[PDB]
RNA sequence: AGCUUGACUGCGAGCGUGACGGCGCGAGCAGGUGCGAAAGCAGGUCAUAGUGAUCCGGUGGUUCUGAAUGGAAGGGCCAUC
RNA sequence: UUGAGCCUUGAUGUGUAGGAUAGGUGGGAGGCUUUGAAGUGUGGACGCCAGUCUGCAUGGAGCCGACCUUGAAAUACCACCCUUUAAUGUUUGAUGUUCUAACGUUGACCCGUAAUCCGGGUUGCGGACAGUGUCUGGUGGGUAGUUUGACUGGGGCGGUC
RNA sequence: GUUUAUUAAAAACACAGCACUGUGCAAACACGAAAGUGGACGUAUACGGUGUGACGCCUGCCCGGUGCCGGAAGGUUAAU
RNA sequence: GGGCGUUAAGUUGCAGGGUAUAGACCCGAAACCCGGUGAUCUAGCCAUGGGCAGGUUGAAGGUUGGGUAACACUAACUGGAGGACCGAACCGACUAAUGUUGAAAAAUUAGCGGAUGACUUGUGGCUGGGGGUGAAAGGCCAAUCAAACCGGGAGAUAGCU
RNA sequence: UAAGGUGAUAUGAACCGUUAUAACCGGCGAUUUCCGAAUGGGGAAACCCAGUGUGUUUCGACACACUAUCAUUAACUGAAUCCAUAGGUUAAUGAGGCGAACCGGGGGAACUGAAACAUCUAAGUACCCCGAGGAAAAGAAAUCAACCGAGAUUCCCCCAG
RNA sequence: GGGUGAUUAGCUCAGCUGGGAGAGCACCUCCCUACAAGGAGGGGGUCGGCGGUUCGAUCCCGUCAUCACCCACCA
């Protein structure tokens, strides 16, 4: 089965490369988990004639900073609201639109998390270094409110 | 009855014929497993009742007339 | 005792029996021969029980057949199981 | 880890006797080593104790050969095939192990819905098993269809066909 | 205490109890192929199946047969 | 040589006898399969509501006086346990009796057994014909029963009266 | 279309006509209660009870109108949820119940025959379940045919015993 | 009344295509010491009776004698 890779998955190919995979693994994981797309002798434009030419200009010809590098690139404190209890209970800060963010965006609405916590379970106040690892070319980090006051 | 929605696969005529040589009925049916997929004309993922090979019909046959025939019979997806 | 293996091949004036199936007997002709000086006899044993059909199937033979044309599977025929 | 299968490329290949690690089977002079030859022996792994080596110290195409001598067989440079080896690509079984992504939820809670059934979500956990089907071996009077004679101074017992 | 209503009211049937046994909860199991529901919204001191039948005193022999539980190697042996 | 063959004319319409198949000769099983009815009977479960004149044993429990280390003891006061005593209703159906084209498709009488109990029962609902429901008798299921009733296969089939 | 009539039990009573409303016949419409598909919402066969509007007066309320769900499609709205989906509120079109046959597909016996039975017979036959139209269904050769040829299908008779 | 099977060493019993007899345990004699015991050595068959088949019959067949066992069978 012909597919195009959209994520770091598998040893074969890379992001924007067409590859051949068994229809089984292309049915249970790669397509439903959004890691790849079919090619159908037609969809071979999906990256190379759709995504790959602004990649060379966006932050080096048309502007100086990429779409989130104009918002954060150094170590920032988290700006999304937080409030903890007397037993240090954090009462949130881990859900899809309540989890740690430091750029205070407006008019936008999100449905899934993008960050990696230092532990995937977080119930209580403390120091936490939170990482943005959505694409291997990019790294950013933020620090949570240690008292949630 | 358990039927495939994309292929129209129905129950079949068939006998035992082994232990004994008899024309005794046993009731033969397609085994359902369903598939949850995308058609680009519906703004959603769709779960459709399919059996063995029925998902491999969706893979490479045109289905827009069957998606309309289900609706011409009032059947839900 | 000597040799012989007729424990015959293709047949048949035909015949005794029984409702029939079936059984039982055979003049006599020819093929290939055996004993014998030769005729003649030998168609298994002195005569009567030791096993009975149709069917599918085993075995080898077969231009008798074989399915649009040519094989071959299949069918029959012959011989035995 | 171990079966059924593949041949791709580098390495591997010697008792005796001997200069001496000639795999098998065939060619024949100018051709070549690039993850290879030295230093070569300190330590380690092998050995017929003759020799062979990773590594490290160390270097990058030389140099070598036919005559000759030993030997069935010849000693440059080498195609293909095999044995010993290793890695690569790679089809398919046996058994056990891991992960998450099919499947599952009679796990948590969220909404339609101030609903008990349902659907989908958020989020966990089980997990390619279980489940569901097709083929298949057992087990199944629990249930079901069916058979199990005729003779006789009347049957049985006896004797009979 | 129950029963052949309409020829048998019993020594048969039932029972606290006694024994043998299944069952870890989406229990075992039933009817339905399932949809559900009951068991039960109970949880091994609970529930299911079966036998035995106050109590007291006691209770020998047998694994050839028939079924179960465990042992797990091997044999006969299917699809493949 | 043998066998079978080379001279009897059939065919078409009507008239008749037979045969096959038709309902095949008329009436006629038990039984089977399919589609339904009936759970106001009767059985059992579920829910919601009734019935038991009156008499017996006066116990158990409650509490206080004496009192012991501690009660059981000793002495009074109080008080209402039962698949218990007896006995109408009511229910049972053990014995006697009348009845048998009955007054009754087992009913009516007397004795007997039970009588707050595993008792007795009114109304609804749930379960049904190879199916129900049974402290079981293969009992009973709307007068019908080890397969009721109704409608079909079907004028089933019957070496038989 | 006519000079006579106004249903039957059926008398009794009373009128209506000659030329358009005597009586009545044909067509195309209007009106079309409650139950029944039966459908605003409910029900144990003709009973019970709402929602949303319009209009109007003296406004303790009538008159009139619209209204199952399901499906298709659109509009408006709108959960978890961002886009979206259900759910919510409407509109346009469509099924639904019925007399008869013919007729399309599904589920499908037992009886009977083999002179017992089990593949086979009987038989896709009955009964049942769904359902359409003037007919239903058939249909325009990856077809027959046998080297010659035919050139969608249906019906009738042969082909055939 | 009817029937099944046996008869061989003292006792248990082998040996049927029909081929002139064998074991166990006893016993007898002996050893050890006196018997149980231990050990050693050793033994002999009316292989039912009479007929028939056979070369040959306990052995196959009939029939009587004997024993143990089965059984006296529907209304």
């Amino acid at each position: 089965m012909q597919v195009i890779l959209l994520d770091k998955v598998a040893n074969l190919g890379s992001l924007g490369d067409q590859v051949n995979v068994k229809a089984g693994y292309a049915r249970n994981f790669l397509v439903p988990q959004g890691k790849a797309v079919p090619a159908t002798k037609k969809n071979i434009e999906f990256f190379e004639a759709r995504r790959a030419e602004l990649e060379a200009k966006l932050a080096e010809v048309l502007a100086a900073a990429n779409a989130r590098a104009e918002k954060i690139n150094a170590l920032e404190t988290v700006t999304i609201a937080s409030k903890a209890g007397d037993e240090g209970k954090l009462f949130g800060s881990i859900g899809t639109r309540d989890i740690a963010d430091a750029v205070t965006a407006a008019g936008v609405e999100v449905a899934k998390s993008e960050v990696r916590l230092p532990n995937g379970v977080l119930r209580t106040t403390g120091e936490h270094e939170v990482s943005f690892q959505v694409h291997s070319e990019v790294f950013a980090k933020v620090i949570v409110n240690v008292v949630a006051e | 009855s358990r039927v495939c929605q994309v292929t129209g696969k129905r129950p079949v005529t068939g006998n035992n014929r082994s232990h004994a040589l008899n024309a005794t009925k046993r009731r033969f049916l397609p085994n359902l497993h369903s598939h949850r997929f995308w058609v680009e004309s519906e703004k959603r993922f769709v779960t459709l009742r399919v059996s063995a090979k029925g998902m491999r019909v969706i893979d490479k046959k045109g289905i827009d007339t069957v998606l309309a025939e289900l609706r011409a019979r009032g059947e839900k997806y």
